[PDB]
């Protein structure tokens, strides 16, 4: 009819505008997280009081782990390993395979060497190598509740895309978390983080994104095995985290401390740079708290707020951008 | 409104324009009707494709040169089928409120295809009704595609459309816009 050759254009338009929508969110989320990792690596385990006297304002080098400026750690490596696995579709056995390649062979490390990996993560992957199934190899002890799963699951939000329903999200977030962190307290943490990041992906203002996450988690995760774990999340899930003072914020690798700190850093600041520097200068698990904060601030404030000075110092920047573009292509 | 009225409008307003196009301008218009060329040209202009190939650069240059010589001879209402993906930056994707699009301006960085004929079922979940003013940088295209009946008005890059009203029914969105 009179529409003629124009009829075909709509499917191409849909694809192209989906590329743009994803790219606008994915690239600053990844770069924002990676930069936080880079900022915090050289001060990991340093105390908050030392950082008050010597605050991070820029990328520094040759501190903890004795690495160059712009060196990212296992947080970024395992995130990249998940993006790589997802390009050909969700498959839990390809996901754990890529994590073992990071550990054993330095897959997606900055200079080919694993200079850091968490203990729960290492112990869990070693169990998988020995025949423990991917549904049983993760650490279940009360002191296995580190932050090593929340630091590596942000690509799941992009994989879900505009599927905002419960079922698939609920399944894959648990499955991917449980590879290393199988305690229900840690799994609940993953649902908290995914929900907040998804709400920011969906264009909610940050306070609404936070408030909607609180209602969602209480609605869906008040039955066993999570009912008894909600109490540990009371500062996040009840009241306003952004009313807490720095002196009330703990910045250890505990999954609760880390989520409190990173979400607080995001909600109490008004730019990307302010957020990630606030996170890093809490001391403690500085690379991971800043990576998580940077994922949240990155997707929210987007590329215009990510300093080019910092992007250009990231190790393997061009390879990371290539991986981002390959991941985006696979989501179309 | 009628195809006959659309064809007369095209002849009266664009016969001079068309008979004054260079061969390379004509080929670029024909190329644009190929969905493969369409994707490469609009992908680059929109930013979905980062690398600018010289040959794509030339096709875009020749199509834009063609349309820069054209202007709508009067005010007309045109139609476009599209996807809600063009509105995703303007919406809370978990709390969709299409009425809040009223007053927002859509920008098409690429070339924008429209039809003069409303009595068609468009592909996709957004239909746009475009009030296009006289003097707008668009051209009626007759005999350029392999579909003889095609009634196309093709606009040069960078059109902007102000959303005036929205109707929604079963996920199908109708949008009335003013071409700026
Ligand atoms: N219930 C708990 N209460 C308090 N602290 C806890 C609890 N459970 C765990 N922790 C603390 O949680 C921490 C877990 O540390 P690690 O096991 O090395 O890491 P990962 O596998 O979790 O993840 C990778 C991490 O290691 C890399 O450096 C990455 O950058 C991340 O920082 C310990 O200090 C525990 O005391
Ligand atoms: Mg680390
Ligand atoms: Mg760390």
């Amino acid at each position: 009819g009179p529409l003629g050759s124009m009829r075909g254009q709509e499917e191409i338009d849909k694809e192209q505008y989906q590329v743009l929508f994803i790219k606008e969110r994915l690239i600053p989320c990844v770069l924002g997280a990676v930069i936080g990792d880079c900022l915090g690596v050289p001060v990991e385990f340093k105390d908050r009081e030392y950082l008050k006297q010597n605050p991070i304002v820029e990328m520094i080098g040759y501190g903890t782990y004795n690495q160059p400026k712009g060196t990212w750690s296992d947080d970024s490596s395992l995130t990249f390993a998940l993006m790589e696995s997802l390009i050909s579709g969700y498959d839990i056995n390809r996901i754990v395979n890529n994590m073992v390649s990071f550990m054993d062979d330095g897959f997606w490390t900055p200079y080919g060497e694993v200079f850091d990996i968490g203990s729960v993560t290492r112990e869990s992957l070693n169990r998988y190598k020995n025949g423990v199934s991917v549904f049983e190899c993760g650490g279940k002890d009360n002191f296995d509740n580190g932050n090593g799963a929340i630091m590596r699951i942000m690509p799941l939000v992009f994989y879900l895309g505009k599927d905002f329903s419960f079922g698939k999200k609920n399944k894959i977030t648990e499955e991917v978390t449980r590879i290393t962190h199988a305690h229900p307290r840690s799994i609940l943490g993953s649902y908290v983080y995914i929900e907040l990041l998804q709400n920011l992906f969906a264009n909610m203002d940050k306070k609404l994104a936070y408030e909607e996450m609180q209602n969602y988690i209480r609605k869906n995760y008040s039955d066993y095995p999570f009912k008894d774990e909600l109490q540990y999340y009371n500062n996040i899930l009840e009241g306003n985290l952004y009313e807490l003072k720095e002196s009330n914020i703990k910045s250890s690798g505990y999954v609760v401390d880390t989520l409190e700190a990173s979400i607080w850093a995001f909600l109490t600041t008004n730019s990307y740079k302010e957020a990630v520097l606030k996170a890093v200068n809490l001391g403690g698990d500085t690379d991971t708290i800043a990576f998580i904060t940077g994922s949240l601030a990155g997707i929210y404030y987007k590329m215009e707020q990510i300093p080019v000075n910092w992007i250009d110092q990231i190790a393997k920047k061009e390879d990371i951008l290539n991986l981002c573009n390959r991941f985006i292509e696979s989501l179309i | 409104t009628s195809l006959e009225e659309s064809e007369k409008w095209g002849i009266d307003g664009f016969s001079v324009w068309r008979n004054s196009l260079s061969s390379r301008e004509i080929q670029a218009i024909r190329d644009y009707t190929d969905i493969w060329h369409y994707g490469n040209m609009n992908g680059y202009l929109r930013g979905s494709v980062e690398k600018l190939a010289p040959d794509n650069a030339e096709r875009i240059k020749n199509l834009s040169s063609a349309l820069e010589k054209a202007e709508l001879p009067d005010n007309i209402i045109l139609y476009r089928g599209t996807s809600s993906e063009i509105l995703d930056n303007f919406l809370d994707l978990k709390n969709l409120n299409y009425q809040n699009l009223v007053g927002k301006t859509i920008e098409e960085k690429g070339f924008m295809s429209t039809t003069t004929i409303s009595n068609q079922t468009f592909s996709g979940n957004v239909t746009m009704k475009i009030n296009a003013p006289k003097g707008s940088k668009g051209a009626y295209l007759a005999h350029f595609s392999e579909t003889p009946e095609e009634a196309e008005v093709l606009f040069n890059i960078g059109q902007k459309m102000l959303i005036k009203e929205v109707t929604e029914l079963n996920g199908k969105i109708e949008i009335i816009v003013d071409l700026l």
